[PDB]
């Protein structure tokens, strides 16, 4: 992981979701393919919809 | 002509031309590129999607020093068109783009000059992200 | 096939594609230069667009792609790539969703006296401002703009 | 096997197959090509677009003399 937060420096606002998190985890897991473990990163973005509009 | 074949070959020739370098003369000389849009036709304003569609037409110049040759030596030819895919580009996008597509629609000849000056008009279109504001 | 695969050979010793084909430097290419629709696939009111499927029928003269069919076993005309062989790059000034050049490539037909027939397909979607004022009896009036994007008129003049 | 691959490079080898040159034989003569259209599915027919989408295998056989 070269940095847990998800870089947002040249983030383009979009005006309907605001991101409120996220952080990539490192994962390790078997698939029954095949007999190695496989490393993964998954990030997670946890996105709040803003309810002006749809209010 | 002969002479204009003769002159393209020599340009591009790859054993003395790599089109992967940049054409800097000096470690820390750096390549100055001057950019103009000249705006076609405004396509359309997407307010839905927030996405603006324009033809333009993306002036680039600046000087590759590898590209030089003397007129007299190929019968007084002042300026010849090379692929523009040959040559060196400054590889210059719309950073903010709308839709995945960063480069230029065409990739049109370069009009080089003897004293090595690159003129490159492509066309293309773009979809840029925009702002609405519906207030 | 053997005729052929040594006229081929002779054609392009060295031939270069990336040069403009006249003998003299002060001449002109002259390009023949013709539509034929093939359908008008759609006409966007809304979004003021045309879609046409056409061919694009361009002619030219190329000096170096010139042999005397006696010695090839009278092969007066082949088929070679489009690929190979320099070609003018017309392109749809007012082009709008679209491409600008044509992006088929179809085989170039290719004769004895160096002309070359290029037909390739495309779609073009061209921008055209629509009138509306007497929807739905109106009649549009939409253009294509067609010319070469990088030689002048001195260097390629469009017939 | 070893025979097959030197078969395939054999017929192949671009010093003496052109593919870009039609199997004209005994002169000015046309290589006939026989067409067999097999509909496979009738994907679809749009009335608003008037366009119909077909899943077919389009049979093609014709004769190379080259490639003996
Ligand atoms: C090219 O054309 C110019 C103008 O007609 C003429 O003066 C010149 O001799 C020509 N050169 C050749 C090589 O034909
Ligand atoms: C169609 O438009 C062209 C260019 O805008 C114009 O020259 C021509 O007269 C128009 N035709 C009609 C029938 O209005
Ligand atoms: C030199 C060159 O690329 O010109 C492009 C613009 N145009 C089509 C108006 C001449
Ligand atoms: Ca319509």
């Amino acid at each position: 992981n070269m940095h847990s937060r998800v870089d947002q420096l040249d983030f383009w606002e979009s005006g309907e979701w605001v991101i409120v998190d996220a952080v990539g985890t490192y994962n390790t897991r078997k698939y029954e393919c095949c007999a190695e473990i496989y490393p993964d990163i998954t990030y997670a973005f946890v996105i709040r919809r803003l309810p002006l509009f749809y209010t | 002509t002969d002479t204009e074949e003769r002159l393209v070959e020599h340009l591009l020739d790859p054993s003395r031309y790599n089109k992967l370098i940049r054409p800097a003369t000096n470690g820390s000389e750096l390549v100055t590129v001057q950019l103009m849009v000249s705006l076609a036709q405004l396509i359309s304003v997407h307010e839905r999607e927030q996405i603006m569609t324009t033809n333009v037409w993306l002036t680039q110049e600046w000087e590759d020093y590898r590209l030089t040759w003397k007129p007299e030596e190929f019968d007084n030819m002042k300026k010849v068109r090379l692929p523009s895919k040959h040559i060196w580009l400054p590889d210059v996008v719309l950073y903010n783009n709308a839709d995945g597509m960063y480069e230029v629609s065409f990739y049109s000849n370069a009009v080089v000059s003897y004293d090595g000056s690159i003129f490159w008009l492509p066309p293309a279109i773009y979809k840029s992200a925009c702002k609405i504001e519906v207030k | 096939a053997h005729a052929e695969e040594r006229l081929l050979k002779k054609l392009f010793s060295g031939y270069n594609k990336w040069s403009r084909p006249v003998a003299n430097i002060s001449d002109v290419v002259l390009v023949r230069f013709g539509l034929s629709i093939a359908q008008l696939i759609d006409v966007d009111e809304k979004n003021q667009m045309m879609t046409t499927n056409v061919w694009v029928k361009q002619e030219w003269h190329d000096y170096k792609l010139r042999w005397d069919p006696a010695d090839y076993e009278n092969v007066t005309s082949i088929r070679i790539p489009s690929e190979l062989i320099w070609r003018p790059d017309i392109v749809l000034y007012n082009n709008a969703d679209g491409d600008f050049a044509v992006t088929h490539l179809t085989k170039a037909h290719l004769f004895h006296d160096g002309r070359v027939q290029w037909t390739p397909p495309a779609i073009y979607k061209s921008s055209c401002s629509i009138d509306v004022t007497f929807f739905p009896f109106d009649q549009q009036n939409c253009t294509m703009k067609f010319g070469s994007w990088t030689y002048d008129k001195a260097k390629i003049d469009l017939v």
